[PDB]
């Protein structure tokens, strides 16, 4: 297992770590998260109770370094920090787990949930599409855009997405102008999969880091990214078996874990209707289908 | 955008445009079969392609076997549209292309648009107005020269004959929508109003009679005459 300390708690704030979440008061004695489980990525992220604006956050994989928190009260917020020195680091967290001043990431045995998130999400990807190379973790937050906002605007601080345009050049080639607009399998298959992404496992990464990024902060870039992902996959004619099937459990353990309160704002009634009614794909999402049905019928 | 009556001069700024109508495309007559189903006949089609200012109208005939051993031909006729459009401007010499095309109905854009890509600057647009321009059929040597075709074939107009020589184009595209309105609501009484008197003719490079100003003024309020009169008997008014 590993750590998360923090050297304080300032100001009070929800605290979220994967998808748990707990609130914290103000200079309460809180000093952090552990037994959190080696093997995935985590997301810690923040939402000041005296201002709910800007949910942010941090992702991190606890084997590629020591990370802390430490608020900043010039930039107003909780920071992630790597603490280099291992002993030290080590020292403080016996520490604070002696006086038992941390929460526990509370993991039911029985429960595959994070897993089934983050199945295809890896760091390094991550880091790609969150651009700030000096750390080892990835801060996003509530309102960064996205490359593909930013051409319809501080590329410093985007989400590099790969950019999905169904009436763009690169989706449909000359002289293949109805087939390919009415069929996105070319798009699909050789322009993203053998292209850009090289393989099916680095886009259901992309198209799952989308949709935690727009349920963990209320990011409405990534939330329009992945209703791309999922739209170009059901639009395609010919998707391999494999992917098809993959597809519909991603999506299961997603529409799952969405709360609720927020179905209103994080399905898009037009996407939906169309994957599972009228697509290519309208039959291949049988649980999906299926949970969707029964949970949030009214979208439908 | 879309167009309204809140620019009347917005869809008639400045720029080369053309307004494409694809009703004519795909055309049948449907037919019962000797075991008593129903089956279809496609008949020679036409692209009505036109410029509002010049009265230029860039007639591609689609012949029948454009449809041969082809699924969902409803669909694929925007398609097909969208095809020679788009090839018709690429044959165009630059200064001669299009900063706008027009689509009387909604369903062109997607494929219009597809096919025009490679024109980021050329605007892809509908209108709220309510064309007539189905009933270029009723147009006798329009009509002749599609049902005669042999072979794909495209064939070039001045639907204003020569009426810019006395009159705006405003004008022009007027008295055009208010004779193709009137052959598409009584075809009939509409080619009777045109050709009742036989001492004005249509001449043989012409569409339209030889009408002299006093004239048009009197045709055109017969014109206006039988779109009441149709209103009236359709409504029981
Ligand atoms: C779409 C509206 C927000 C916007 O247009 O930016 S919203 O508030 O419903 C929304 C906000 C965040 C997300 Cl993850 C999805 C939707
Ligand atoms: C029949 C009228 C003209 C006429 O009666 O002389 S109209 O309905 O065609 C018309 C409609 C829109 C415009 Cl932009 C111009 C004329």
């Amino acid at each position: 297992m590993n750590t998360v300390p923090f050297t304080s708690a300032p100001i009070e704030v929800t605290i979220g770590i994967d998808q748990y979440s707990f609130n914290v008061k103000e200079n309460q004695p809180f000093h952090g998260i552990k037994d959190i489980p080696i093997g995935h990525v985590h997301v810690i992220h923040f939402q000041h109770a005296d201002n709910s604006s800007m949910r942010y956050g941090y992702w991190f994989d606890c084997r590629m370094g020591n990370f802390y928190i430490q608020y900043d009260p010039k930039d107003g917020l909780y920071k992630m920090m790597e603490e280099r020195d291992g002993a030290k680091f080590e020292n403080i967290v016996h520490n604070f787990k002696e006086r038992q001043m941390m929460v526990s990431y509370p993991k039911i045995d029985e429960d595959d949930t994070w897993y089934n998130l983050t199945e295809f999400v890896q760091m390094d990807k991550i880091r790609k599409i969150v651009r700030k190379d000096e750390n080892q973790f990835s801060y996003v937050d509530s309102s960064m855009t996205t490359v593909q906002e930013n051409e319809l605007s501080d590329p410093a601080h985007s989400l590099n997405y790969t950019v999905i345009n169904f009436k763009s050049r690169e989706a449909i080639r000359p002289g293949h102008e109805m087939e390919d607009f009415l069929d996105k399998s070319y798009y699909l298959n050789t322009v993203m999969l053998q292209g850009i992404f090289k393989n099916s496992s680095n886009y259901f990464g992309e198209l799952q880091f989308a949709f935690l990024n727009a349920m963990f902060f209320g990011n409405y870039g990534s939330s329009l990214q992945w209703h791309a992902m999922i739209e170009l996959i059901c639009s395609s004619a010919t998707v391999p078996k494999h992917m098809l099937d993959k597809l519909d459990e991603i999506l299961y353990y997603q529409i799952k874990t969405l709360p609720e309160q927020y179905s209103d704002i994080l399905l898009n009634e037009r996407v939906w209707n169309i994957c599972l009614y009228s697509s290519f794909q309208k039959n291949s999402l049988h649980n999906t289908e299926k949970i969707m049905e029964n949970k949030y019928p009214e979208l439908l | 955008g879309a167009m309204n009556s809140s620019n009347y001069a917005e869809l008639f700024n400045n720029d080369i445009k053309l307004f494409v109508d694809d009703t004519n495309v795909y055309r049948v007559t449907v037919h019962k079969t000797f075991e008593g189903n129903v089956a279809t006949k496609a008949i020679n089609g036409c692209i009505f392609t036109l410029n509002p200012k010049t009265g230029h109208l860039f007639l591609k005939i689609i012949h029948t076997s454009v449809w041969a051993g082809q699924k969902r031909l409803s669909q694929l006729a925007k398609w097909k549209t969208a095809e020679e459009v788009s090839a018709l401007v690429r044959s165009l010499p630059k200064e001669e292309q299009p900063k706008q095309i027009i689509v009387t109905r909604k369903a062109m854009l997607d494929p219009l648009e597809v096919h025009m890509l490679d024109f980021p600057n050329i605007a892809i647009r509908p209108t709220e107005l309510r064309l007539p321009f189905s009933a270029a059929m009723s147009i006798d040597k329009l009509s002749d020269v599609v049902m005669k075709a042999t072979e794909p074939q495209m064939v070039l107009f001045n639907i204003y004959d020569d009426w810019l020589d006395r009159i705006s184009s405003y004008t022009a595209f007027s008295r055009l929508t208010l004779l193709l309105r009137a052959l598409k609501t009584n075809e009939e009484s509409a080619k009777m109003i045109l050709l009742s008197d036989p001492t004005i003719t249509i001449k043989s490079y012409h569409l339209w009679p030889s009408f002299t100003d006093e004239q048009w003024i009197t045709i055109e309020s017969q014109m206006r005459d039988l779109i009441l009169t149709e209103y009236g008997r359709k409504y029981n008014v």
